[PDB]
């Protein structure tokens, strides 16, 4: 060791919804635990989450934790895995409840109880009428869940190290995860943490695309690392592209707009939902909203103007009042970056990639899996991924609204629940050795050497533009084809990239320049995987092959790393509580 | 403590803006300002009495006042509490050099 | 249309003090742009430059800076709104903070200020709810302009009571947040909050400047919390 | 040891931020000013010598100036003093645009009084 180590029985990487539940409550369980975050805490994406929580409270209207299972089994297209959702459907009211007890500054109902919305996909009696199970404060619900999950961890004085930069996972000789290596941004100290646990809670990675709903700092970090790790994702082709963000922005308006009463309006000034989706209208899944307002476009009946084409969307007839008290958070946000007030004019939106399904796929535990030469699944001792950055799979092909925040504080809170059985089923881990440790580090000294390498910023641009045009909403096996070379080429570029900034105070170069490896790693196992499945689910839409294949394609795609290749996992469809729903035909 | 000071303060202002009120009052009305017309008006009890309480005023209300201000700029402890020290003895002196003066009159 | 900045610099491992530096971007002349999205320009081109950011939607309260004067988030400040002729637009680290590089503060003395007003609801758990606790819409509008805040530190470091004693006075920001969890019906210490802000620091240091008001991206008002806070205190202590 | 930003010269200060530093300043002016009005208060009492000669002082000009920077401090202090006061006890509001209002208003009461102030003292 030429190197310091910090150990402790959890280490977790990541400090935004998922990872703070899952650090507050390994830590009451009386476990040591290390919250890591490259920002601090507060400022982590969850922060600009605006909808709310779905969850059976049934405080709007009665409701029954199973139609949630519905909606979310049947929203995912038939390959969410039955027995999760059904764990987190189920568990959902107590642990939501939990999170008011904290001081959650939830809106109210005239009774006193938590406001609920209606929102996209949600039905009473299995497939009924419309139901409103969101449960929000305003429109800011992220930023209230988060900043009520960090006085939490205050509270409770977690260990928290902000801004510190987690650069790669730590294997010993066994194949364990014994920890990871990170970088202080502050001092550009860099550190090994040592943990029976290391925990991942990393979010999403939209910034692999050029127009995203997602904060700057969502580049896959978790994915990169895990792929460089030996550790398979799955279901990385499954995008979701959320119907209404802000025209020629990215920066997204909440399906709270439409559950509030809001319909989508194209050219002509047709709600043309009524007609994509007769029964749900325009809170259908979100990958057919997300379709037809594409196809609305793709045949001039899209409207234009300063913003780009778009569709209009239509709130005024909701009365300042009640857009002034429901969603406030949109009004300056239309207003900021679409120079349109709500109140009088429509919202200039189109679908912008929003959030990742896929991920690091584990058991409810929150234990990250990986598969043997047979195909069997093997749980990665020391490995654990909570919230997007895991693929469980609660969402399948196409996630709910709401349905990711419930998750966060479910599966976080799990993880922490299940730490010591998981640690104590999995045994005591071999030590890391001082070159198992400088493995780690080879990555980031790599760019510490290079300084007469190809321009990063050009790299990136690069790579965006690239899944942009070749896996966005509508793919085709050609496009797909060259993308995936076009990345193969954007890749070697990169492994000869420079770092134009040497220093070590706070050189906020070295970690863009780390991030982008990251984007690469995701991107890359987002295409490989795209082409892979001949099929069209969910969100993932191809042309070539229209149709959804339940004989060849009722599972999850797993996307090898050693050997760059593809494979399959089944998806589960044996609940506990109820029998399992059968995959049948799914329109809105 | 601070919830005492901040009433203190503003009692005190109440006591002197009346005693300025009453102080302009005399001034915007009395014309030829000759030795006697002055010195009676600060023979009268009232203007004695009132006199003395605004002094006691200023005593509370700029103590703590500079008090805060210093506690702002001066970081040193001792050139800080030197410079209380003269403040609050000149603030006493006032109050004393004002019984002297108007109780002589 | 080309666009001037002087940009506050410093790495200790290469100044012996700070600096201001000229940059000059090449605009669009037609669009408008915020002044994040020349900063992340600037920095392709001196890739040196380094500042915080992430949200760029106003929320995440990162990209707090001293803008032509005044405090407000970068990702949100149009050029427009900076831009005059023949002055250079004027970049520097919010005022009062330790710069650890370049544009990025030392958040400590804030957050340390947050901590000191326990931050979060104490419940003492007699009489619990059947599931939520009822809050009733009246009441919880008491907690409207106050649960936005983002902690950006824009209002506490446009005040000089803050500037003076960092960590005697809470500041606007915190003292938002005490006054935030003093009207939460849940919260059941109000008495026990009120009486370790007693002292001659932690609220009464505030003058009514109102620094704190013209500034808050969130558009909130940490004067008129801590008047409210000083009623309660006149309440209770006199 | 690391920097900070605190160069005065270089921050933007509103009117209300004004309003509240003069009322400091003219705070301690008018803390001095107390023992030199004083100073002046006693000499004219001891006798009626002492009163002539006191008068004769208020002849100067260079002491009418004075005096009436005096009586100007302590007018400011005593208006935007009440000012704050009546924040404090609810008649004015809190809200920006209301200090700002206020805050003028300050400056116009006491741009007034510090006319009948020289008037007092020409
Ligand atoms: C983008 C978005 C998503 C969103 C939403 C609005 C927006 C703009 N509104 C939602 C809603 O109303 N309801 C809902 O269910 N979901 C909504 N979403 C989706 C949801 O917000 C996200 O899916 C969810 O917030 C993900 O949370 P998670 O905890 O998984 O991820 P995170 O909050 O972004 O936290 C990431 C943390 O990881 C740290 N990090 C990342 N990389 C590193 C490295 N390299 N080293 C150390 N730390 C790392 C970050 O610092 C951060 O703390
Ligand atoms: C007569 C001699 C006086 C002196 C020497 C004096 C001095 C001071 C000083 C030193 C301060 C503190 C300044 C600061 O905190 O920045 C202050 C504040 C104040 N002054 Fe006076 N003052 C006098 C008279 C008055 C009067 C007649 C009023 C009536 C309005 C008044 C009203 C106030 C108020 C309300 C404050 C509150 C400042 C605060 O604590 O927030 N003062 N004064
Ligand atoms: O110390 C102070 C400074 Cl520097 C300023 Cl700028 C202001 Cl406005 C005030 Cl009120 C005080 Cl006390
Ligand atoms: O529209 C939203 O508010 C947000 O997009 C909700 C989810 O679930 O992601
Ligand atoms: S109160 Fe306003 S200015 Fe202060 S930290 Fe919060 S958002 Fe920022
Ligand atoms: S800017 Fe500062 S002094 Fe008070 S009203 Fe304000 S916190
Ligand atoms: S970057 Fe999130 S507040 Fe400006
Ligand atoms: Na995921």
């Amino acid at each position: 060791m030429k190197l310091p180590v910090r150990e402790f029985d959890a280490v977790v990487i990541g400090a935004g919804g998922a990872g703070m539940r899952a650090a507050l409550q390994i830590s009451q369980s009386g476990q040591t635990c290390a919250l890591l975050s490259k920002v601090f805490p507060t400022r982590s994406h969850t922060v600009s989450a605006q909808g709310g929580i779905t969850v059976a409270l049934g405080n709007t209207h009665e409701d029954n934790w199973e139609w949630h299972m519905y909606d979310t089994v049947k929203g995912s297209d038939y390959i969410g895995d039955q027995d999760a959702i059904e764990y987190m459907c189920k568990t959902g009211p107590e642990a939501i409840l939990e999170l008011e007890h904290m001081g959650l500054p939830f809106s109210r109902l005239d009774d006193g109880r938590i406001y609920q919305r209606p929102f996209g996909g949600q039905s009473k009696n299995f497939g009924g009428e419309q139901a409103a199970r969101t449960a929000a404060a305003a429109d800011r619900t992220g930023h209230a869940l988060l900043h009520t999950l960090y006085q939490q961890n205050l509270k409770n004085h977690t260990t928290i190290f902000s801004e510190w930069y987690a650069l790669d996972l730590v294997k010993n000789q066994d194949g364990a995860v014994v920890g990871c290596t990170a970088l202080c941004i502050e001092t550009g100290e860099v550190v090994y943490f040592k943990a029976r646990a290391t925990v991942l809670a990393t979010g999403g990675a939209g910034r692999i695309y050029q127009s995203t709903t997602n904060a700057h700092i969502n580049t896959g970090d978790g994915v990169g690392m895990a792929i460089r790790a030996g550790v398979p994702v799955q279901d990385m082709e499954m995008w979701q592209f959320h119907p209404t963000g802000i025209a020629g922005a990215g920066v997204l308006v909440t399906e709270g707009c439409r559950g509030e009463g809001g319909y989508l309006l194209n050219k002509h000034g047709e709600r043309f939902m009524e007609r994509y989706a007769p029964n749900a209208k325009d809170l259908a899944g979100r990958d057919v909203v997300a379709r037809s307002i594409m196809i609305e476009i793709r045949e001039g009946r899209g409207c234009d103007g300063p913003w780009g084409p778009h569709a209009k969307l239509k709130l005024d007839h909701l009365g300042k009042e009640v857009l002034e008290s429901r969603l406030p958070g949109i009004l300056e946000l239309s207003r900021t970056f679409a120079h349109v007030d709500p109140v009088k004019e429509p919202i200039p939106v189109i679908p912008t990639c929003h959030y990742m399904m896929g991920g690091i796929p584990t058991k409810v535990t929150g234990q990250a899996l990986t598969v043997n030469e047979k195909g069997e699944d093997v749980v990665v001792p020391g490995l654990f991924a909570v919230g997007e950055i895991a693929c469980v799979s609660v969402h399948g092909a196409n996630r709910l609204g709401g349905n990711s925040l419930l998750d966060l504080v479910v599966f976080g809170r799990a993880a922490g629940l299940h730490l010591q059985e998981s640690i104590a089923e999995q045994g005591a881990l071999r030590d890391a050795s001082e070159s198992d440790v400088e493995a780690s580090l080879d990555r980031l000294n790599r760019w510490n050497n290079n300084r007469n390498g190809e321009d990063p910023v050009a790299i990136r641009k690069a790579l965006q533009e690239c899944m942009q045009h070749n896996f966005s909403v509508f793919r085709e096996g050609d496009a797909m084809a060259k993308g995936l070379e076009q990345l193969k080429v954007i890749r070697e570029r990169l492994k000869n990239a420079r770092l134009d900034d040497t220093s070590s105070e706070f050189n906020t170069q070295r970690v863009e320049c780390l991030e982008l490896d990251n984007l690469m790693e995701t991107a890359y196992a987002t295409a490989v995987s795209a082409n892979f499945r001949t099929e069209s689910r969910g969100a993932h839409s191809r042309f070539d092959f229209p149709d959804r294949d339940d004989e060849n394609w009722l599972c999850h795609s797993l996307y090898l790393p050693e050997s760059e290749s593809m494979t399959r996992r089944s998806v589960n469809m044996e609940p506990k509580l109820r029998p399992a729903f059968p995959p049948k035909i799914r329109t809105y | 403590n601070g919830v005492h000071d901040f009433i203190l303060v503003r009692a005190t202002a109440i006591v002197l803006t009346l005693y300025i009120i009453y102080m302009v009052g005399f001034f915007a009305t009395s014309g030829e300002l000759t030795y006697e017309v002055w010195i009676g008006f600060f023979a009268s009890a009232f203007t004695k009495v009132f006199t003395l309480l605004a002094l006691f005023s200023i005593l509370i209300h700029a103590w703590i006042g500079m008090w805060q201000v210093l506690t702002d700029y001066v970081k040193p402890l001792a050139l800080r509490l030197m410079l209380q020290l003269v403040i609050v003895v000149a603030l006493v002196v006032y109050v004393i050099y004002g019984f002297v003066v108007v109780w002589g009159v | 249309m080309r666009l001037e900045f002087s940009i506050y610099r410093y790495n200790p491992d290469v100044d012996d003090a700070p600096r201001m530096q000229d940059y000059t971007l090449e605009a669009d002349e037609g669009r408008d742009m915020m002044l994040l999205d020349a900063l992340i320009q600037l920095k392709e081109k001196d890739p040196s430059l380094s500042f915080r950011r992430s949200c760029r939607e106003g929320v995440c309260g990162s990209d707090g800076l001293n803008m032509n004067g005044k405090n407000g988030l970068a990702c949100i400040t149009p050029i427009s709104a900076l831009n005059q002729p023949g002055k250079k637009i004027v970049i520097r680290p919010l005022p009062g903070l330790p710069v650890i590089r370049d544009l990025v503060v030392d958040m400590g003395q804030f957050y340390a200020q947050y901590e000191k007003i326990k931050p979060y609801l104490l419940n003492n758990g007699q009489n619990p709810p059947a599931r939520e606790h009822l809050q009733m819409p009246e009441q919880r509008e008491k907690l409207d302009g106050l649960y936005e805040c983002i902690l950006c530190a824009c209002c506490s470091t446009s005040c000089p009571s803050f500037w003076w004693n960092p960590d005697k006075f809470i500041g606007p920001a915190g003292l938002l947040a005490a006054y935030r969890f003093l009207i939460d019906s849940r919260d059941t210490e109000t008495d026990s909050r009120l009486d370790g802000l007693s002292d001659a620091f932690s609220v009464f240091r505030c003058h009514s400047i109102m620094n704190c008001v013209s500034v808050c991206p969130k558009g909130l008002n940490p004067t008129r919390a801590i008047g409210h806070i000083k009623s309660m205190l006149l309440q209770r202590n006199a | 040891q690391r920097p900070v930003n605190l160069d005065l010269q270089t921050i933007r200060f509103p009117i209300t931020a004004i309003a509240s530093i003069l009322h400091r300043v003219s705070g301690v002016i008018t803390f001095v000013a107390v023992g030199i009005l004083l100073w002046l208060l006693g000499t004219s009492l001891s006798s009626p010598e002492g009163f002539e000669q006191a008068s004769a002082i208020m002849g100067s000009f260079f002491v009418k100036f004075i005096m009436w920077g005096i009586l100007t401090a302590l007018a400011y202090h005593v208006v935007v003093g009440i000012r704050h006061m009546m924040m404090d006890f609810g008649y004015l509001e809190e809200t920006f645009e209301a200090g700002k209002r206020s805050a003028k208003i300050s400056f116009v009461i006491t741009v007034v009084l510090s006319l009948l102030a020289g008037v007092l003292v020409w």
